[PDB]
């Protein structure tokens, strides 16, 4: 643990990549997180919203 | 662009709709800008044969 400092930067930047990453399967209040899905479902005027 | 069509189609007219008469007689694109008018003919459309 002598190196915290240094480990601890690795751990945080880890950490943001991470939670960027996961922002991936939240759907924002669309109707689901997956694009494709969203295209094939819907009608083109409210799969572009 | 005139025409004639059923009553159940008129929802047909619009941007990304799907259907008989979207789908094979009349499309709109999906960034339509403009009107659509419709009334019933049935005193000058229709005959009793």
């Amino acid at each position: 643990s002598a190196l915290g400092k240094l480990q601890d930067v690795v751990n945080q930047n880890a950490q943001a990549l991470n939670t960027l990453v996961k922002q991936l399967s939240s759907n924002f209040g669309a109707i689901s997180s997956v694009l494709n899905d969203i295209l094939s479902r819907l009608d083109p005027p409210e799969a572009e919203v | 662009d005139s025409f004639v069509i059923r009553g159940d189609e008129v929802r047909q007219i619009a941007p990304g709709q799907t259907g008989k008469i979207a789908d094979y007689n009349y499309k709109l694109p999906d960034d339509f800008t403009g009107c659509v008018i419709a009334w019933n003919s049935n005193n000058l459309d229709s005959k009793v044969g």
